[PDB]
């Protein structure tokens, strides 16, 4: 039931430091914030780990052999991970801002450059159990004057080669009886030194600098000493060289200029292969496969990510993500993919297991407020502060429809009948809701009778009644489809934020300004229950405040609240930084959720560090962007008095943490939550818990196995459900001959058929057994279609889940097998001469 | 643009205006942004239109 | 910090530019402080003017 | 050195080009264009691969052997022998040295008549088809598969990689049985990407 | 004695065992060393923030700590170890069984002093060498020369010679040429101590019987003699700041400071250590500072600090007090109790004997505190009754943690031995809370629990009483009396509705909390001792007296599961937080671990000491139990937090002495195809069918939009030329005639061959698998390079190796995908030459596999009729 966990990170793809792919080239590390997310190109999957910062992710790591990951935040503290198992190893801080950290190609030795030294550790081994102080310092290099840009490691894991903004490019031997071998410094260069790298018989070093300049340098006489042979220029007209890296194996140079253009170079030659533009903003990393067909590139003010394969001229991947933008979400029904709506204007649908955007819609001019889908599914409506009200179809991705009030007037909530055809919409301008028609366009009326602002609506399921709550303490409810049209309001202790309905379409649930969840039946329009949220509401106090968390009244209410599907829970967030999920028949907080710890964000801290304090104020408050060495990152954009509705820059303040919008999943025990750095998925599909039901001594995995071994197979799926252990009820599914399933699906006692439908519908969608799944499932749905129809809100997640496997991957699979054997007739049958 | 980040973006939206577009024919995977992955198949003019 | 120092022309004076925006005249001998600002900027340099009554 | 340093099969197809010897027989059209560029075939053959070269005047061939004392690499004959070769058949002076430079460059060779038998106007017409008006075909077939090619009349010879000479040699092939123009057309846009692509 | 599960991390809570400390400066900063049984910790003088600690528990308890700049030795039974940061780099062994006593390290010299009266020393191999390594050579002390040694000193300026300082007198041995240079008078007091003075040749000697000596090595004389009367010296320290002030430590507890050039006593601190304890082990100046390091035996650490003194002239007589500083410290007796106190490895509670209650961070030991007892003044006004003289509360017998309103008021209950009400505090403020619980039964507190939500305490009495309070305001709401003997166990489940008991009669009462209800009773054949409820799955265990562990679901009220095995009471257990295994410890020495789905013990432990309590972090990843003896916390890391745990039942006999693979690894890989007839897709990611129909198009969207400008002068053949691996299609070779279409023979590509090969032997299971391992873009590729003219052999055969693929059942999409592909290329060639045998058998035979395959349409087609209408209507 109530045990969820952090699954994955949608809505952002990068936000700054450094991509790495992984060593077999099928994966790529994206450090989103304040994780890493990590993105299967070739199988389609995507997770996010557990494990966070407490600041932004600056540079990452995965050694060689694919089993540690090393990740440092902008402070240099690290946190070592076990990549297999997904978990952490140890955290450790080398109190310095530490630029770049790379694994030793032999994966016994990564470096680290913090400040002006090059700090050269062992790595801990995987298999040994965790210690007090696993890594082992190996050796401290200090040449350098000033900070270290980047480092390389030579291939054959003896020679390093580090580039700082001395202009100098420096070479150390790992080996202390090699240091004459090479303990040379190479000057010659005007600007920063970006990148310095080997050939690949290691015979030269190629150096480049940020003005865009290319050094070879080369080990010949003038007896024998390292000289610039050659010398080549990027003759960018003001472009900089932001990133910079090499493949030695294909002798290719990706290089991303601060003007949003990267080009590709073949060294010693100096061809251009290509240059493309992805934007106007700087390319800020940069990264090669090991192969070196794909390139990957990040620019991080807005979050783009693209992979290109420069062999084919191709895109794998080409995405942009959202930050402190995602104002609402709302699932596919079938929850497969899930739509965003943000600030920027642009409408994104993610695919939940893939983690990218299948599509986008920019056609509103201004911030889009809600987003709902019809229904039916294909449909999809949003409401945008640009006054109008947009209808979307997905089968062919246009703007099919449009309405738009007549007082100009901005839309911030919306809602959509069932049967897909009346579309309302309220303001915080207006205190009236505007009703269209789907099919004609047209204003069928304007419901009035607020005296405040509309702060969210909703339309019944099965009623079709419309409940609409307003900041003037009280919640309305229209009978507007029939011949006579009433109106009920309901009144309430204080301001209403957020409504949601219950699927049965009996009863609706609001959240007050004074953090009071307040559950009304609509056809008595009287209570049925309270939930008292302000003391399990966590907020933290800004740097900003100079006053207490505790008496600050910033944000101890829940603007957003959803049903669970059954009808049992409600998910509630806020302008804070906790998730709650609330039980309704016994009015008691299940769980809570932190939704970030991330100190970059402004709202994370209850109490903040006193050192930070001084007579001159908060040491955050001081703006620093003088000392920022390019003169794009100095320059202040920022309005006076903006709060919202502008890029970052505008601001001049810390994003806060803030849940805009939650939703429960449809089809799966899991929910989704629209925050600043993205959407938190949280989902129990680990299930590792053990949460026996109606177990007794009897039954046991061991005595399990003996009812498959005697061919009781009814006692043996019972008994595999009473211990409730998913890899035993999987055993027992399948050991289950086909002639018996018809027998066994009639005899399974109804309490545990929701369980095995759940199962049915999470095993489908990835086993490859499709006929053998279906035999069960049509087994099961005669057996006790029956049962479900009157247990619809029971079992209807479970039921959402199998259409989608019949629909999603069943159905796909016959739509080619009817199509070759039409093709096939055509072929055979025709005439085909001359 | 300034005014409305000035205005914390609480501005009246502007008056309603009729443009005309043009759609050209393509697969609807066109449409798509570039992964492994399309979400649907069908052309992006319906038969009335052709 | 780190602080920027100048002293005035004849000595007498002293003036300490931090450069988190801490800047501070005073005189140095008698330990008197003339002026200190905590300007929340980013302060680079500082000067005396014609004397120890006007700083940049 | 710098001092951080580290710690018999013929590639054309189709043809015999073989203290060992190879002899290569230069015809009559290649004399000259072997004369004026001998400035430049003879050194890389003497210098990286260390052989003995020559040309007989008497017998009009080119004639290679290598020396036990100097030459080092045992398939540097072969090679060698390879690239004069490549001369031969009619390949630019720089594509040859590819073959030299490159060690998975092959050179298949084939005629029309082993396709199909053609004879009078239509040899002549198949001729024309797999050429092209102002030789776009034979360059559409090149740049796609990333091959060169020499059409010396009803000899055809392909210089490229494995899988990028048997692209070539089926899009040739098709036009001389004489397969539509534009699905030859249709499969040379499309082979175009499928080999550069990583999957 | 090595589990399987577990491993141990590290010791929470120790400073110092009593063994003196060693002051180590590196540059201006200086470092404590300090023994932890067997191992040292290092704490940074500045802020007493740990630095390093031992890497290997060593074999035997440390004995001497002596540390010069980076190296660090330490000595243990008859060895004496070099350790650089934490990590060993060498070890000396000793010759004679006899244990070290004494430690000294001057020059290329290191001198180790055995219990018999034996001098070892040892010298540099090198004289750039760290450390020493090689035997010098041996020297005894005997009896005629002197008694027993007390410790080695050397005295700055001697050339290889060590002031050996014996109780009977002192002497001086020249370890280079191994004779006996100087023997001092015949002392009549034992000495206990020796600490070389900043003046030169001046070594103070402290006696049994309060003497301090300032005995001049050189003259062979004394100079002067301080009187201590009615003591015992523990320490001397001479003060290097300018100022001739010496601290003389004593076994009793204080620190007595004379100032030698006034021959006056300058201030005396009481107590600082506990005598019981041994006092001033070690009390050490800083070198050149006023800072005073002070140690004991109780597990604590300090510093002091002399203020300059008040006076502008005359400052030398005017002398401020010691004033204290700052100090680490943890339990004088080993914890009773133990508790987590966040979700988190956050913070650990810890409750001792010496009736002081601990908040210990696992995370950074500078974070560790004490939670003060200081009371809240009465809400009523009236005066508090209590004794004059503060005295710490009796020991914690119980405790109880919530965090549901953790900052909001009070958020721990605490139980007492021997007191009629239990205790709250505040974890936030860290402090005792205003409100005491009351039994209202004349009864002792013999279990405390808390709800859920925060609201609610349950106290359970001896006398059998359940009152429960409300800690907001503390007052009393409800009692509950149903057992007749004392309650040894409270647990109310997450939902705040079922209420569980249990007692020494026996019986475990399940209750209403809503509605105020007895639900039922079950009656368990001995008395129940402890009880541990597990929320998320609502299972509890009761420890029986009958030594077994029952595991009872709540929402039945039926016994699931019981555990036998242990040989003797069960001191503590705990449920994992994934509710999947029970940890429990008993008085014979073993810790187990029970797998609660197979009801057996799949782990055990034999601890040298017996472990008093055992709890899990909620996380599952750090284990923590204390023990009888040690005054620090155990803290252990699961393995099975990183690697899967085989469930087989540990050996019985085996485990007493010492005082079917995918079920026991609790996973299950599902079979490739159940049935040869069931139909089933292939193993692999599902968008490969959509990616293969659909290559073109996507690839058409992939391509940027504006074209890239590239280099006139490039490279034709730059993509073949690459220093070596890229496997595609495009990287392959050919494997070893008259010229053939298709492929000739030595240059034929390996699908072609395969094919061939295939065809010959009518079997085409190695074409089959090696399409599937090909990726889309290759599989287009050798579809559309068949052959497609006469006699069409190559199509014909491909027709049949897809037409065998089927017949399998297997991979069957992918195989379908297949031939929509050769439609897609080769549909043309097949519509012309239909009437060709060839041809039309190898696609008639397809067909009748093909229309076998229709079953799924009328399977998906059914779902979808009823999945809807059910749903629906
Ligand atoms: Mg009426």
């Amino acid at each position: 039931k109530s045990d969820f966990k952090f699954s994955n990170l949608l809505g952002t793809v990068y936000r700054q430091g450094n991509i790495t792919f992984s060593d077999d080239g099928k994966q790529l590390l994206s450090p989103v914030g304040n994780r890493v997310s990590v993105f299967d190109l070739i199988n389609n999957k995507s997770f996010t780990f557990e494990y966070e910062h407490r600041k932004n992710i600056a540079a990452i790591d995965l050694n060689k052999q694919g089993t540690l990951l090393i990740s440092i935040d902008e402070d240099g503290r690290a946190i070592l991970v076990n990549f297999k198992a997904r978990n952490v190893l140890h955290h450790f801080n080398f109190k310095e801002k530490c630029s770049a950290v790379k694994f030793s190609p032999d994966g016994r030795l990564f470096a680290l450059a913090s400040g002006r030294f090059l700090q050269i550790w062992k790595t801990p081994d995987v298999n040994k159990d965790r210690q007090f102080a696993p890594f082992v310092r190996h050796r401290v290099h200090a040449g350098h004057f000033q900070d270290i840009t980047s480092l390389t490691w030579s291939q054959d894991s003896r020679f390093i080669l580090t580039t700082s903004k001395d202009l100098s490019a420096k070479i150390w031997s790992v080996d202390s009886e090699e240091k004459n071998l090479a303990a040379t410094t190479f000057n010659g260069h005007r600007d920063y030194v970006m990148g310095a790298f080997f050939s690949h018989d290691q015979e030269k070093i190629y150096t480049v600098s940020k003005d865009g300049a290319v050094f070879v340098w080369e080990f010949t006489k003038r007896k024998y000493s390292w000289r610039i042979t050659k010398k080549h220029f990027f003759y960018a007209n003001q472009a900089k060289v932001k990133c910079v890296t090499f493949h030695p194996a294909t002798r290719l140079l990706a290089v991303g200029f601060t003007s949003g253009e990267f080009r590709l170079y073949d060294l010693p030659d100096f061809t251009l292969i290509q240059q493309l533009s992805m934007g106007q903003n700087p390319v800020n990393t940069v990264s090669v496969n090991q192969t070196g067909e794909w390139l990957a590139f990040g620019s991080s003010k807005l979050g783009q990510l693209l992979v290109y394969e420069w062999q084919s001229e191709s895109y794998i991947l080409k995405q942009q993500g959202h930050f402190d933008s995602t104002n609402s979400l709302a699932y596919s029904p079938d929850g497969s993919r899930v739509v965003t709506a943000s600030e920027d204007g642009k409408i994104k649908v993610w695919d939940i297991t893939s983690g990218f955007c299948l599509a986008t819609f920019e056609e509103h001019t201004s911030s889009v407020t809600a987003v709902q889908f019809a229904k039916r599914g294909q449909v999809m409506f949003s409401s945008s502060l640009d006054g109008t009200v947009r209808a979307w179809d997905l089968i062919r991705y246009r703007n099919f429809r449009t309405f738009t009030g007549t007082e100009r007037i901005q839309f911030n909530c919306l809602a959509v009948d069932p049967s897909g055809e009346v579309v309302c919409a309220g303001s915080l301008d207006n205190f009236d809701i505007h009703v269209w028609s789907v099919q004609t366009g047209q204003l069928l009326d304007a419901l009035s009778g607020h005296e405040g602002p509309v702060s969210c609506l909703s339309f019944s399921q099965e009623n079709s009644v419309l409940a609409s709550a307003s900041w003037d303490k009280t919640i309305r409810i229209w009978s507007i489809f029939g011949r006579s049209q009433q109106v009920e309001p309901i009144e309430v202790y204080s301001d209403v934020l957020a409504l949601s309905m219950r699927p049965d379409g009996k009863e609706v649930a609001v959240s007050t300004l004074k953090g009071q969840i307040s559950i009304f039946n609509i056809e008595d329009a009287k209570q049925v229950g309270n939930i008292d949220c302000r003391k399990d509401i966590i907020s933290g106090r800004f740097n900003q405040d100079r006053f207490t968390a505790k008496n600050s009244e910033r944000s101890k209410f829940f603007t957003t609240i959803h049903y669970s599907f059954d009808g049992m829970a409600i998910v509630a967030g806020g302008n804070n930084n906790s998730i709650c999920l609330y039980d309704v028949p016994n009015e008691v907080l299940l769980k809570r959720f932190i939704v970030s710890r991330n100190m970059a964000l402004n709202g994370t801290l209850e109490f903040l560090n006193s050192k930070k304090m001084t007579e001159a104020g908060s040491l955050d408050l001081i703006d620093d962007a003088g000392e920022n060495s390019d003169l794009e990152d100095r320059i202040d954009n920022s309005l006076p008095g903006s709060q919202r509705g502008g890029d970052l820059s505008t601001r001049k303040m810390r994003p806060e943490v803030r849940v805009t919008s939650v939703q429960f999943s449809p089809t799966a025990n899991a929910f989704a939550a629209a925050s600043t750095e993205g959407l938190l998925i949280y989902s129990t599909n680990d299930t590792i818990l053990f949460d026996p039901f109606d177990l007794d001594v009897d039954v046991t995995p061991h005595s399990t196995v003996e009812a498959l071994r005697e061919k009781q197979f009814l006692n043996a799926l019972v008994m595999a459900f009473r211990l409730n252990e998913e890899y035993l009820i999987n055993k027992v599914y399948e050991a289950i001959p086909i002639k018996e399933i018809p027998l066994v699906a009639s005899n399974i006692p109804a309490i545990y058929l929701p369980r095995i439908l759940k199962f049915i519908g999470d095993f489908a969608i990835e086993s490859q057994h499709i006929e053998f799944n279906l035999i069960w499932i049509k087994a099961l749905l005669s057996a006790s279609g029956g049962y479900i129809n009157e247990h619809k809100y029971l079992f209807s997640t479970a039921m959402r889940s199998i259409q989608r496997f019949i629909v999603r991957v069943a159905k796909e699979v016959v739509n080619t097998t009817t199509d070759n054997k039409y093709t096939y007739r055509f072929l055979v049958s025709t005439d085909g001469s001359m | 643009y300034k005014l409305d980040v000035l205005s914390s973006v609480h501005f009246v939206p502007k008056p309603a205006s009729t443009s005309l577009e043009i759609r050209v024919e393509t697969p609807t995977i066109s449409m798509e942004d570039a992964q492994p992955l399309y979400m649907s198949n069908a052309s992006s003019l319906a038969p009335q239109e052709i | 910090g780190p602080y920027h120092i100048k002293y005035a022309k004849n000595g007498t004076h002293l003036l300490i530019t931090g450069r988190k925006g801490h800047v501070a005249s005073m005189d140095w001998r008698k330990g008197q402080l003339r002026a200190e600002l905590f300007l929340n900027e980013t302060c680079h340099s500082a000067t005396y003017l014609q004397n120890e009554q006007y700083f940049a | 050195v710098a001092p951080t340093a580290l710690k018999g099969s013929s590639r054309i197809i189709g043809i015999n080009n073989t203290f060992e010897s190879r002899k290569i027989m230069v015809p009559p059209h290649r004399m000259t264009p072997l004369r004026n560029s001998w400035t430049k075939i003879y050194p890389p053959l003497v210098e990286h691969l260390k052989l003995q070269v020559r040309m007989n005047l008497k017998t009009k061939s080119v004639e290679l052997r290598t020396n036990p004392k100097f030459t080092t690499d045992p398939g540097a004959l072969q090679k060698g022998a390879d690239f004069i070769k490549a001369f031969t058949l009619g390949f630019d002076l720089d594509d040859s040295i590819a073959l030299l430079r490159l060690d998975d460059l092959y050179i298949e060779t084939f005629e029309v008549k082993d396709v199909k038998t053609l004879t009078g106007d239509h040899l002549s017409r198949a001729i024309g088809r797999i050429a092209g008006k102002d030789g776009k075909t034979k360059f559409a077939i090149e740049n796609a598969t990333r091959t060169r090619i020499v059409l010396a009349d009803s000899k055809i010879h392909i210089l490229g990689g494995f899988t990028h000479i048997r692209m070539a040699r089926e899009s040739v092939v098709s036009l001389i049985l004489g397969s539509p123009p534009g699905k030859v057309y249709g499969n040379l846009r499309t082979v175009a990407s499928r080999l550069k692509e990583r999957y | 004695k090595n589990s399987k599960i577990f491993s141990p991390f590290r010791i929470i809570g120790n400073v110092s065992n009593g063994v003196p400390f060693a002051t180590g400066t590196l540059g201006s900063t200086f470092y404590i060393v300090t023994c932890v049984g067997k191992t040292f910790q290092i704490y940074d003088a500045n802020t007493l923030h740990l630095l390093f600690v031992s890497e290997k528990e060593t074999p035997s308890s440390i004995v001497a700590l002596s540390a010069h700049f980076h190296y660090v030795y330490a000595a243990y039974e008859n060895k004496v170890g070099i350790y650089k940061r934490g990590i060993e780099e060498h070890l000396l062994e000793l010759e004679t069984d006899a244990n070290v006593e004494h430690l000294c390290i001057f020059g290329d010299y290191l001198c180790a002093s055995t219990d018999d009266n034996s001098i070892f020393i040892y010298k540099k191999s090198d004289p750039q060498d760290k450390y020493p390594s090689e035997f010098y050579t041996k020297l005894t002390v005997t009896e005629i020369q002197g008694g027993e040694i007390v410790s080695l000193q050397h005295l700055a300026t001697y050339l290889n010679k060590l002031t050996v300082v014996t109780k009977s007198n002192v002497l001086l041995f020249n370890v280079r040429t191994g004779k006996l240079v100087f023997t001092s008078n015949e002392f009549p007091d034992q000495i206990t101590t020796a600490e070389p003075a900043p003046v030169l040749d001046i070594i103070a000697l402290g006696t049994v019987t309060g003497e301090v000596i300032m005995f001049n090595m050189r003259k062979g004389k004394r100079i002067r003699t301080i009187k201590i009367p009615q003591s015992r010296i523990s320490s001397l320290s001479f003060r290097t700041d300018g100022s001739s002030h010496l601290s003389v430590g004593t076994s009793s507890g204080d620190l007595i400071f004379y100032d030698l050039d006034r021959r006056s006593r300058i201030h005396v601190l009481k107590n600082i250590h506990r005598e019981s304890y041994g006092g001033v082990t070690q009390a050490t100046f800083l070198n050149g500072q006023p800072i005073i390091v002070t140690s004991g035996g109780d597990n604590s650490l300090k510093e002091y600090v002399f203020d300059p003194s008040l006076s502008q002239g005359s400052g030398d007589v005017v002398v401020q007090p010691p004033r204290y500083l700052r100090s680490r410290g943890g339990h004088s007796q080993p914890p009773s109790y133990i508790a987590f106190a966040d979700s988190q490895s956050h913070f650990m509670l810890s409750a001792s004997k010496d009736r002081s209650l601990w908040s210990f961070s696992l995370r950074k030991d500078a974070q560790s505190q004490e939670m003060s007892q200081r009371l809240h003044k009465k809400q009523d006004g009236g005066r508090v009754g209590g004794s004059t003289i503060k005295s710490k509360f009796p020991e914690i017998v119980a405790l109880a943690i919530e965090n549901a309103r953790i900052g909001e008021w009070e958020n721990i209950i605490t139980a007492h031995k021997d007191e009629k009400f239990a205790r709250t505090w505040d974890m936030r403020n860290k402090r005792v809370g205003r409100w005491t619980f009351d039994t209202t039964d004349d009864g002792f507190v013999k279990s405390v629990a808390m709800s859920q939500c925060g609201n609610f305490g349950f106290i359970g009495s001896s006398n059998g009483s359940i009152t429960i309070y409300n800690m907001q305001s503390g007052i009393l709401r409800k009692k509950y009396k149903l057992h007749k003997r004392a309650v040894t166990g409270i647990s109310l489940d997450g939902m705040n509705r079922k209420m569980v008991s249990c007692g020494l009669d026996g019986i475990v009462g399940f209750y209403d909390f809503n509605k105020s209800t007895l639900l039922g009773k079950l009656k368990l054949d001995a008395p129940i001792t402890a009880m541990v409820y597990h929320r998320s799955s609502d299972l509890f265990a009761l420890a029986l007296d009958d030594l077994s562990i029952v595991v009872i679901d709540a929402v039945t009220q039926r016994v699931v599961r019981q555990l036998w095995g242990h040989s003797n009471r069960i001191t503590a257990f705990d449920f994992s937080p994934e509710g999947r295994w029970i940890v429990s410890a008993s008085l014979d020495s073993t810790i187990r671990t029970w797998d609660l789905p197979t009801g057996g013990c799949i782990d055990g432990i034999i601890v040298d000491n017996v472990a008093t309590n055992v709890k899990f972090s909620p996380n599952g990843d750090l284990l923590a139990t204390t023990h009888v003896t040690g005054n620090g916390i155990c803290i252990w890391t699961n393995r099975a937090q990183f690697k899967t745990v085989s469930t087989r039942t540990i050996d019985e006999s085996e485990f007493a002495r010492m005082a079917l693979n995918d079920i026991d690894f609790n996973t299950y890989t599902s079979l490739e195809q159940i049935d040869k007839e069931l139909l089933t897709l292939s193993i692999g990611p599902r968008s490969k069918m959509n990616t293969l129909l659909h290559l073109d198009v996507i690839r058409k969207r992939s391509k940027p939009k504006e074209a890239p400008k590239k280099s006139e002068k490039l490279p034709f053949f730059l993509q073949l030329s690459g220093e070596k691996v890229r496997e595609g299609i495009a990287h392959e070779t050919p494997e070893e005639n008259k010229f053939k279409v298709t492929g000739r023979l030595g240059f034929e590509s390996h699908f072609t061959k395969q094919l061939r090969e295939g065809s010959q032997s009518k079997d085409y299971s190695s074409l089959l698998a090696t399409l599937i391992n090909f990726s889309p873009a290759a599989v287009d590729l050798e579809i559309r390079s068949l052959n497609s003219f006469e006699p069409f052999d190559e199509i014909v055969w491909f027709i049949d190796a897809l037409t065998q693929g089927l017949k399998s059942n297997k991979n069957f999409e992918l195989y379908e995908t297949f031939m929509s592909l050769l439609f897609k290329a080769h549909g043309d060639v097949i519509h012309a030459n239909n009437k060709n045998q060839d041809i039309a058998s190898a696609l008639q035979n397809w067909e009748d596999v093909h229309k076998k395959e229709d079953r799924l349409d009328d399977l998906v087609k059914f779902c979808m009729g009823v999945a809807a209408f059910v749903t629906t209507a």
